[PDB]
């Protein structure tokens, strides 16, 4: 079924008929209304499973709905050259200290 | 042949129950609908009531048909301030003729929500670039407060409207006057209308708190980048600086 | 508020390096 | 309910639904069908998995569901929701991930500290 | 305008950096030309060709094929400051200070092993 | 549905003009009607099958035709000041349900001279700071002021995605001048944002004005240019200017970066020159 | 198949056409005229050059064309889409750029540090 | 944020420099 949920200004609610069922993740807060749950920032990752009635010809009627948001507030970009050339510069830059401490030595 | 309804004006605070009543000179008909309009933009319904029916009820709707009577009826259960537009009724003949409706008069209903905290201030909006008008808001006020037009030509007020924001599920009021010319200090502009004493009127000296500005950051995939390009720069840099350190002790020695 | 990794935790982080390191080495001289 | 089991791996997204045993499946996304012809190689369709490739969030974020084969679109009732973001080599890490190798590099240069001091 | 071909608009605001062109060509074919090259070729179920974030200033010349003999080609040109830097007086002290430190600990160094 | 066209349109008196109406549900009764503002609603030529025609209670001025059922054209030969309303199409069905299904409508102006009219004018209000201070909340004023006709349609855009949400509209236009005939109208929009979304750089809100006026084919012969249909609009980034926000971040810590480099080549080559001291002594 | 010109100077900015030798040039901004003449001091026209002075971002950033008179606008060839957020005197931080001041810091550097070993 | 946490780099890095020159001149 659809659980139908709407992206207003930075925040991420779902919206039911009816009260909504709580299944593991992230629990949000209530409105005013329980028709409608607060999942608050998008770009906070809100992850979780929610269950809510509908109503007319659906009742009485059971759904599920699974929310997954994947923001990359987390994530870089580095092609594997790039990556190799980090490596490099460490693993050089430590040989170059223990030439020092050779040299001290 | 005619339709009447009654009343053609109401105005109701929201949650109350109406009722609406529509007329007809001639019981020889096959159809009703009831429309809305708001204020125009096009003519919608929600609704159909048949000669061989009583009643009828769609969503939050009620609808009666008395042809002896002459009388119909149309029902709001808890009334929202979306219900304020503009309500028809329609009627078309049962013979078939010219199957032409007859339109009414047409009822105009308005809703005032229910504001559960009121707050009346007014601010003043910086005026904008190429632009030479100066901009004042009235907002928060109660619903039985109501402004009314200004006394000089020079200075135009708008009329009260409701807006929702269903982020935060609040309603509010507000009205919007502006002016171009001269001394449009807004502590005077609302003046032609009474409105209640505590109305807040800020200070012209500004004041912000940085931790309420602190909660609007935000974060990107480049300045993530740009902040481990950081972080490896000082690893290198306390590398290369401890080598530098331990050949200076090493030539000094 | 959403820093990512872009967390101040980082910003003081290798300073510590250089911060309970040199917190110390103080000893040296007493 | 089993919940879907997503992967990402820079702009290949992996899709899993694991709430049948197999034998039988079929996908939906914005309803229409997705995944049931060879005839375009930028998706793909494995035993348990939906393979895409370059995954562009704008237009091809929504909802996602699994019929299974024979089944209808109005019968399913548990939707998954999905809208993420990535680009190419875009992986994902936390605080705490970016911390542990600033500390082993500290750790592998004490390693090296000791022994050419030996020397 | 159409009828002058420039068949190729811009969706240029976007909460990401991501910048996007529109080809309103017939949804059989569309390819994308970059200098008048082949650079790529999008499937009828796609609408949009990204150029990547806004940050990477892109400027280039394209035009995107139709049924018919090509679209006229845009001159797309981006400079956005992800590199300005606005030289304020504590900017410019900033900086000032770091570097006569920097050459102060040279002065120092290369003195004493000297 | 009913579908009819154009939504606005600009006419010389004396000119002509031809509306057009379609419908693809097989609709037997199709009806146009005018409505003029407060003092009633009124009804213009119809048709109930194809190759017939009836006519209404205002027929002069105004001219259809009937050749297939699924288009209903409207026609003025010739337009005069007196016909300035707006314009409804109307379908149903015959007998069967009795429905009726309302065109979206359109609006037509006849004016004795072209000179007269204008484009509209937008400008954007940032919210005051006593307001976010107060109420947590900022709200974004739109004017668009001295336009002529008010054939303008308003919408923000945010992210360049339109909003639906927070935003007011004033139903009706304020004229500059109320005392005389004709005046240029000035209308305002209203759209609130919580606090801590309208201080993000990155937000952007921009307010459309869409203006309909005159044709290519339209002569022109004024002294400024020539009014056509366009689109008017005003933008805004969101702006905080308290406090500390990702715009001071990106530029100190990219100031921070470019002081790095010079900080690492001026420790390479130092560690360049030790070495090279240390390697001489070595080989030597 | 010549591109347009574009120059940048603080917040002054000029645009060049090289095309359409000769005849005279006219230049439209958001399908509105915009040119020289004396209606505002911010900006001025010359024999193929549009100068732009106090740019401004929120309404200067679109779209530009030239186009030689009497030719109608729409029909020309070309079209250009420019965006540019202005800094007065802020230098931009180009990669060959950030090259430069490194290497100019050895040559002052290099000069000092041989008078105090020289001392 | 990060000009306050360069500040404190500073801080230590001058009093790591001073102390060093402390040992180095104390012992030889
Ligand atoms: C939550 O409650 C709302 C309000 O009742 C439900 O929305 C309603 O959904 C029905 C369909 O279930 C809509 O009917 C529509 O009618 C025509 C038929 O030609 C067509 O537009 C659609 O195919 C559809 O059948 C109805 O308009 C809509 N709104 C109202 C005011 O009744 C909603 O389904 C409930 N459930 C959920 C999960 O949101
Ligand atoms: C939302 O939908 C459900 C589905 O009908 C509403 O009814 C609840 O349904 C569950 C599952 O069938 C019932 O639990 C069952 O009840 C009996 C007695 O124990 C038995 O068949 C099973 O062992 C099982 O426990 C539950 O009683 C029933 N609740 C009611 C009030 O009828 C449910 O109420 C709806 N939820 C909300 C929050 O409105
Ligand atoms: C558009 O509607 C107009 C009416 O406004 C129709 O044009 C007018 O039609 C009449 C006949 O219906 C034309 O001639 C008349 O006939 C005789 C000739 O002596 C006499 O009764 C009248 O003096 C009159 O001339 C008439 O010429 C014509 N219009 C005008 C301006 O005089 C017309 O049928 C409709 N157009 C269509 C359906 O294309
Ligand atoms: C609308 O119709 C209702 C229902 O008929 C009217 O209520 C009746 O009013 C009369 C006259 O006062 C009373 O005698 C009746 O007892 C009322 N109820 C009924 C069920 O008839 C109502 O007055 C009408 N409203 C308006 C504004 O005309
Ligand atoms: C749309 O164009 C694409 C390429 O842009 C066509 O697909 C390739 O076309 C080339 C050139 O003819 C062939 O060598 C390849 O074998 C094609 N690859 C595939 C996977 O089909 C594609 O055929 C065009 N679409 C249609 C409907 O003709
Ligand atoms: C580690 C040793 C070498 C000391 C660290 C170097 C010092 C001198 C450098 C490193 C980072 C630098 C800061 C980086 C960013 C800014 C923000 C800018 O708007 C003003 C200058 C200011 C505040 C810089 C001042 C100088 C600074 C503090
Ligand atoms: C990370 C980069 C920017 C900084 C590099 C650090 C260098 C410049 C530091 C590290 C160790 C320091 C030296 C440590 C000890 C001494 C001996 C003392 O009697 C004079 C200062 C002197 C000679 C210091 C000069 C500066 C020095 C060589
Ligand atoms: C409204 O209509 C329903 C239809 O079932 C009817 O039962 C009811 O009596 C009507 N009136 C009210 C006040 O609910
Ligand atoms: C405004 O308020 C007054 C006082 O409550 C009320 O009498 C009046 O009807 C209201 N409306 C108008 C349009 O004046
Ligand atoms: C605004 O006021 C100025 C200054 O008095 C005046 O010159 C100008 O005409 C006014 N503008 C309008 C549109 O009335
Ligand atoms: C406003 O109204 C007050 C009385 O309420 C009156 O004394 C005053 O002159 C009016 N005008 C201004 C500008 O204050
Ligand atoms: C595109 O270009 C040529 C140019 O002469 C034109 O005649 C032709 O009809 C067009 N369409 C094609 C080649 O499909």
């Amino acid at each position: 079924f659809k659980i139908p949920i709407e992206e207003l200004e930075d925040r991420v609610f779902v919206n039911c008929n009816t009260s909504i069922t709580w299944v593991e993740g992230t629990v949000g807060t209530l409105l005013s209304d329980i028709t409608r749950l607060d999942l608050g920032k998008r770009i906070l990752d809100p992850r979780g499973i929610y269950r809510c009635n509908g109503t007319d010809i659906y009742k009485d009627k059971e759904s599920t709905v699974q929310v997954h948001y994947r923001m990359c507030q987390s994530c870089v970009e580095l092609d594997p050259a790039t990556v190799a050339g980090i490596i490099v510069t460490d693993v050089i830059a430590t040989l170059l200290l223990a030439l020092g401490v050779f040299c001290f030595a | 042949q005619e339709v009447t309804q009654i009343p053609a004006a109401l105005s109701v605070p929201e949650g109350e129950n109406l009722v609406l009543n529509c007329s007809f000179t001639d019981s020889a008909i096959y159809n009703l609908q009831w429309f809305r309009q708001d204020p125009g933009k096009g003519l919608t319904s929600l609704l159909l009531i048949q000669s061989s029916q009583r009643e009828q009820t769609s969503g939050r709707l009620n609808a009666s048909l008395d042809k002896s009577s002459g009388r119909s009826t149309l029902y709001i259960a808890a009334s929202q301030p979306g219900d304020s537009a503009t309500y028809l009724c329609a009627v078309r003949p049962l013979y078939g003729g010219s199957y032409i409706p007859t339109f009414g008069r047409g009822t105009s209903l308005i809703v005032h929500p229910y504001i559960q905290n009121p707050d009346p201030a007014v601010y003043q909006l910086r005026d904008s670039k190429s632009s030479d008008k100066s901009v004042c808001l009235f907002t928060d006020f109660d619903s039985q407060t109501n402004v009314s037009q200004s006394k000089d030509s020079d200075v135009y007020i708008t009329d009260k409207t409701v807006l929702d924001m269903r982020s935060m599920d609040f309603k509010s009021n507000s009205a919007v006057a502006w002016s171009n010319k001269s001394d449009f200090a807004c502590a005077n502009a609302f003046n032609n209308s009474i409105i209640p004493e505590d109305t807040f009127f800020p200070s012209p000296e500004s004041s912000c708190d940085v931790k309420l500005v602190e909660k609007s950051f935000e974060t990107d995939t480049n300045l993530n980048f740009q902040n481990l390009s950081v972080i490896g720069f000082r690893i290198l840099l306390l590398k290369v600086a401890g080598f530098n350190l331990l050949m200076t002790l090493r030539l000094w020695s | 508020q959403s820093f990512g990794l872009l967390d101040p935790k980082l910003c003081y982080l290798l300073d510590g390096i250089l911060f309970i390191y040199g917190v110390i080495l103080t000893a040296l001289f007493l | 309910q089993t919940p879907y089991k997503v992967s990402i791996s820079g702009t290949t997204v992996i899709l899993t639904c694991p709430q049948y045993p197999g034998s039988e499946i079929l996908w939906q996304h914005n309803d229409k069908n997705i995944g049931g012809d060879e005839d375009d190689k930028n998706i793909g369709s494995d035993e348990d998995h939906l393979s895409l490739k370059e995954f562009s969030e704008l237009e091809q974020s929504g909802y996602y569901v699994c019929y299974p084969r024979g089944s209808k679109p109005e019968d399913a009732n548990f939707y998954l929701y999905l809208r993420a973001r990535v680009c190419e080599n875009c992986m994902e890490m936390d605080v705490m991930s970016v911390a542990t190798i600033v500390i082993v590099d500290i750790c592998i240069t004490g390693g090296l500290l000791l022994l050419v001091y030996y020397w | 305008s159409i009828k002058g071909n420039h068949l190729v608009k811009v969706y240029d605001y976007q909460e990401d950096g991501s910048v996007l062109l529109t080809c309103d060509a017939e949804a059989k074919n569309i390819t994308w030309f970059k200098d008048g090259k082949m650079i790529g070729f999008l499937t009828e179920d796609k609408k949009k060709w990204n150029l990547g974030s806004n940050a990477k200033d892109p400027r280039g010349m394209y035009q995107c094929k139709g049924s018919q003999n090509k679209s006229k080609p845009l001159q797309v040109y981006y400079r956005m400051c992800q590199n300005c830097i606005e030289l304020n007086a504590a900017t410019i002290s900033g900086f000032l200070f770091a570097e006569i430190v920097s050459i102060f600990v040279l002065a120092v160094g290369v003195y004493f092993i000297a | 549905g009913v579908t009819q066209t154009p939504k606005f349109q600009v006419l010389k008196t004396g000119q002509s003009m031809t509306l057009q109406c379609a419908q693809d549900m097989n609709h037997e009764y199709m009806s146009w009607y005018r409505q003029d503002p407060g003092m009633g609603l009124r009804l213009i030529h119809y048709s109930v099958g194809a190759g017939i025609t009836d006519q209404g209670e205002v027929p002069n001025g105004y001219n259809v035709s009937r050749s297939t059922t699924e288009d209903f054209p409207l026609r003025l030969l010739s337009a005069a000041p007196s016909q300035t309303s707006v314009y409804f199409c109307a379908s149903s069905y015959v007998g069967n349900t009795g429905e009726l299904f309302f065109g979206e409508g359109s609006r037509l102006t006849v004016l004795e001279d072209l000179k007269n009219v204008f484009p509209p004018e937008v400008a954007v209000f940032e919210p005051s700071e006593a307001e976010i201070s107060h109420t947590q909340k900022a709200t974004l004023v739109c004017l668009a002021t001295g336009f002529y006709p008010d054939h303008v349609e308003l919408s923000w855009w945010v992210n360049g995605k339109e909003v639906h949400s927070g935003v007011s509209t004033d139903p009706q236009p304020l004229k500059e001048q109320p005392a005389l005939n004709d005046s240029r109208y000035c209308l305002s929009s209203r759209l609130r944002v919580s606090a801590t979304f309208w201080q993000n750089p990155r937000n952007h809100f921009r307010c459309q004005v869409q203006f309909y006026g005159l044709s290519e084919n339209d002569e022109w012969t004024q002294d400024r240019a020539k009014p056509v249909t366009q689109i008017v609009s005003a933008e805004a980034w969101g702006r905080a200017d308290c406090g500390f926000t990702s715009e001071s971040y990106q530029q100190g810590v990219l100031s921070a970066t470019i002081l790095y480099e010079i900080l690492l080549g001026k420790a390479t080559l130092y560690a360049v020159l030790v070495s090279a001291l240390v390697l001489m002594a070595m080989v030597k």
